[PDB]
Order: C-alpha cells, then structure tokens, then sequence
C-alpha cells in the first residue's frame, strides 16, 4: 500500500517562522488530495482538525487565518508558515493525511503521517542533572525491586542511556519527558531488578548526552 | 459544523468482549458517518463507513448503527490494540473532520485486577544536596486503576517542581507503573523532617500513602 | 436532450464570467485579490439571476454543479472552486491565496492570463453545446 513520511521534526523560536514537509511515495494529485491534522498536546481538543481542505486550499478558523500559506509540488505538500510569527499555541503534532477509499482498488491505502512534532523553545542548549536511583528495603517483595536513573530538566532531546558496560537494556524501560512551559525535557530510565541479581553486579548507569557531544556514567550507591 | 460528545465506555471484562459506544449531534446531516481509532504514539486508523442510504457496513469485529441525533460502535471481539476511538465527517461523500472530531472516551482490555504496589526509593547523597527525591508504583495488567501522585512535605503540597508519566503494560511482566519525582535546596530538607507521596485512585482508595527522612535513607 | 448538457456547461462559464468579471475589476481599482476562504464566495444565487430566497435555485443547473463541489462545506471561495472537482474545464493546480497589484509584470494580470487560457477550452464546448 502507499505511504507517507515527514521530516524536519525538531525546533522553532516564538514568534520566529518554520516550514515543515512530507516526501509522500509515488503520490500523484488527484480528485482525493493531501491536508493536514493539528494533534494537540495528548487530549484532542475540538477546533485541531482538518487544516488545509485540499492540496494547497488554505483553511481554518481566525485563530491560525492567514498564517498556514502551503507551498505545492507532488510529494512535498510542504505546510508552512515562512514569514508568519509561529506561536505557543502553535507547539503541537502535525500530521499529513491523505484522503482513502475502501474497495480494494486503488486509494485503499492507510492514510495517515508518522506526525511531525514542534518543539517551540528559547533554552540554550543544557546538560542533564543525572541521578541513578538505589531500591528501598521495603521494595523488597514478590521477590523483587527495581532501580532508577533520572535525568532532570535538560534541552534539545534526544538522548542515549544504558546500564552495566552498555550489556543492560533489556529488563529496562525508560519514562519520556513532561514538557513544562519553561521548554525543557528529562527522562527516568528503570531496571526491573530480580531479587537473585541484587549484589551480584556492581550496577552502573551510562548517559551519552549527545547535545554536549559527552559521556558520564554513575555507580549505584547512596 | 455540528458539535458532538461521545459516551460511554469502560474496561472490557475480557478479550473478545462486546462493547457499545454512543455519540450525540447538536445540528443534522443524516448517518455522514466514520470512526477513527488512535493506537498509542501512534498515526490515527479508519473503522466504520456508509451514509444516509445505509448501504452495507465493515469487516471483521467492527459495526455501528444511527438514528435521529445519534450514531453508535459496537465492537463484538474487543481486542488489546483497541485503546481510544473518535467520529467524523464533512459535506461531499467522504474522508475529513467535522472541524472537530467526536471527542472520543477512553478503551481498554483486562488482565486480572489490582491495587498497587508502592515504594519511596532512597535519594543518593548526591540527589540530597540536591534536595531530589523519588518514588516508583508497581500494577500487574492493564485494569487500570488510573492513578494521581500527591507529594507532601511536613503537611505542604507541592507543585511548581513535580513530574508524572506512566509506563505501557511490560512486554512478559504485564506490569503497569508509574515514575515521579520532586525538587527543593537542601536547605529545605535541612528545615522539613518527612517528605511523602499520597497515591490516589478513580477506584476505592485515597489510602495508600509512603513517607521517609533524610536520615533513615 | 442536450439542453441539459448545455445549462451544465452554462453553470462553468457563469462562474468563469463572474471570478473574470472580479479581475476586471481589481485590474480597473488598482486593488490585488484574496482567493482563500477569507475572499469572495460562489454560492450566493444572485449571481446567477435568481432572488434572495428564490426556490428555483434549488434545481438551478448554477447550484447543482457548484454545491456538489469536492471542496463545498456550504461556503464555496474562488480557491475552494478553482482548486475543486469535477469540472468540463478540468482545473488548474499550485495557485497561491493572494495576488498583489505592481507596476510590471502584474501579478493579477499573469492570473488573469491563466484564467483565461482554461477558459478558452470551455468556450469551445459552450460554442458546441449552443450551435448544437
């Protein structure tokens, strides 16, 4: 089936101006068209949807009127706002879309973007405030705990974190960021730590900060 | 365009259960009519179709049906992908949003419930000058029993200094959990004795509750 | 008969006159254009003869084949028709929201220009469906 891929998932100023894409595969513009879908901050939100009513037709309500002027080509379908004063309320997910039909025949293709996030932010660049984290003794049940590493209030994402000489990333999740209107992000990485493998290792986290081009990494010990 | 709310729905009792979600309309078009499914850090899917003249409807698990002001989905095999649904549509045949879409109502799909496992974790010495401090809550299955964390210093609520996420259902564990952690100076763990978490639920417990000192860690 | 066919192709160049009869006008005024949802809409019957609230717009070939429009909600701009299906014209594809009035080279001129070369393709098809 046809597909769809954004890129350009990064980074704007406030007030400042931004352009994002699509390289839509083999797309040739038809009777059925491309638009784009404002996601909003985890609840979807009643006015997001359905910018852009076809190809390059400009449309919404006066709270984003004139900004979304989108260029043209056949798989660039490029949303934009190049001279138009990108706002706080304009941080969000954008995702092509593309207008399907059932029927097995041509346009049955799934229908939606990979969903272009923009970060809007005025923070240099940061380095993390790391923490591994050690289990209590009341944590000590079922026979077992587990252990953490935060990684508190840092910019730009993204970021590489593993434990034990790099050998420990499975048995191990990590928790995204909150992002705060200060416009920084963090983690928490945990390991589901068996009773058996308490004391067995010295336990130790990596943090590969690629913003600061660095490597640090940490023992667990109170 | 016409406004819309939709409602209800809740955990299912199983996999391959039956469950009914409704929708009402403020203002009219007839059944213009189609269901989107948003899978999580996911791009959105397409379920129902067919308008007005109801000609036949969707393969598989899916159905719906439509009178007067409102439109409903039945799902007759729910599954563990089926995890929040939406309504749709603008004025020609077909694809689009109706400026909004119907603001859609939460889904999931059971495992045996339960009430959570909760633990303080130590600050380091390091995470104590910097007045850091954190907590970890431990769940078997998705049920949920969807969750708050309420920090307390001696007493004092805080905020302005907090951060939450929760983790999906693990891969052969099937736990659920749920990270948080708070901030202040030494200074402040130098003049406050107790830091805590209250946890609280939409199921029966505000109940469960973990405190510590700086000098028992 | 093919009187039909010819109200049908009426309805285009109706619509083609009036969007030429505005450029005429901005040409005249010194004045650029707005095409987008926020410009000139295409629905109003008064365009076409018909009253305020006069009952034969309802099966007027001119509401008929710009209702059923793939970008109509209700509204209709001169983008959301030049941009729209299905058409005898086909339709163009690219055309920006704005065209601004300058000394040379006019913006509005080159869009007149392109209007026009479309146009001429619905010309022949009206001569045919009329001579017929």
């Amino acid at each position: 089936e046809g597909q769809l891929l954004e890129s350009g998932g990064g980074l704007a100023q406030p007030g400042g101006s931004l352009r994002l894409s699509c390289t839509a595969s083999g797309f040739t513009f038809s009777k059925n068209a491309m638009n784009w879908v404002r996601q909003a901050p985890g609840k979807r939100l009643e006015w997001v949807a359905g910018i852009i009513g076809n190809g390059s037709d400009t449309y919404y309500a006066d709270s984003v009127k004139g900004r979304f002027t989108i260029s043209r080509d056949n798989s660039k379908n490029t949303v934009s706002l190049q001279m138009n004063s990108l706002r706080a309320e304009d941080s969000a997910i954008y995702y092509c879309a593309k207008d399907r039909h059932p029927w097995r025949w041509l346009q049955l293709f799934d229908s939606w973007g990979q969903g272009t996030l923009v970060t809007v932010s005025s923070a240099s660049t940061k380095g993390p405030s790391v923490f591994p984290l050690a289990p209590s003794s009341k944590s000590t049940s079922g026979g077992t705990a587990a252990l953490g590493c935060l990684v508190k209030d840092y910019f730009p994402e993204p970021v590489t974190v593993s434990w034990n000489s790099g050998a420990l990333t499975s048995g191990v999740h990590t928790f995204p960021a909150v992002l705060q209107s200060s416009g920084l992000y963090s983690l928490s990485s945990v390991v589901t730590v068996p009773s058996s493998s308490l004391g067995t290792q010295t336990y130790i986290c990596n943090v590969n900060h690629k913003p600061s081009n660095t490597k640090v990494d940490k023992r667990v010990e109170p | 365009d016409i406004q819309l709310t939709q409602s209800p729905s809740t955990v299912s009792a199983s996999l391959g259960d039956r469950v009914t979600i409704t929708c009402r309309a403020s203002q009219d078009i007839g059944s213009w009519l189609a269901w989107y499914q948003q899978k999580p850090g996911k791009a959105p899917k397409l379920l129902i179709y067919k308008a007005s003249n109801v000609e036949s409807g969707v393969p598989s698990r899916f159905s719906g049906s439509e009178s007067g002001t409102e439109f409903t989905l039945t799902i007759s095999s729910l599954q563990p992908d089926d995890v929040a649904t939406y309504f749709c549509q603008y004025y020609n045949s077909y694809s689009h949003a109706t400026v909004t879409f119907g603001p859609g109502t939460k889904v999931d799909i059971k495992r045996t419930v339960a009430a959570p496992s909760v633990f303080i974790f130590p600050p380091s010495d390091e995470q104590l000058k910097s007045g850091t401090a954190s907590v970890v809550c431990l769940l078997n299955n998705f049920y949920p029993r969807e969750a708050k964390v309420q920090w307390k210093v001696d007493n004092a609520l805080q905020s302005g200094n907090s951060q939450e996420s929760v983790t999906e259902q693990d891969s052969k564990d099937s736990t659920y959990s749920l990270s948080s952690t708070l901030t202040l100076s030494k200074a402040d763990y130098e003049k406050h004795k107790v830091y805590a978490c209250e946890v609280t639920h939409q199921g029966l417990s505000s109940p469960v509750t973990k405190s510590f000192n700086r000098g028992e860690c | 008969a093919l009187l039909d066919e010819l109200k049908a192709l009426t309805a285009e160049l109706k619509v083609y006159s009036v969007i030429q009869s505005q450029i005429n006008a901005a040409l005249s005024a010194k004045q650029g254009i707005r095409i987008d949802a926020g410009g000139i809409d295409l629905v109003d019957p008064t365009l076409y003869g018909y009253a305020v609230g006069d009952p034969r717009w309802k099966d007027s070939p001119e509401y008929a084949l710009l209702s059923n429009l793939d970008t109509f909600s209700g509204k209709l701009s001169i983008k959301d028709f030049l941009s729209g299906s299905p058409k005898q014209s086909g339709e163009l594809k690219g055309l920006k929201d704005e065209y601004p009035f300058e000394k040379d080279n006019n913006p509005v001129g080159n869009f007149a220009t392109t209007v026009s070369d479309r146009s001429r393709p619905l010309n022949d098809k009206v001569n045919e469906k009329t001579t017929l």
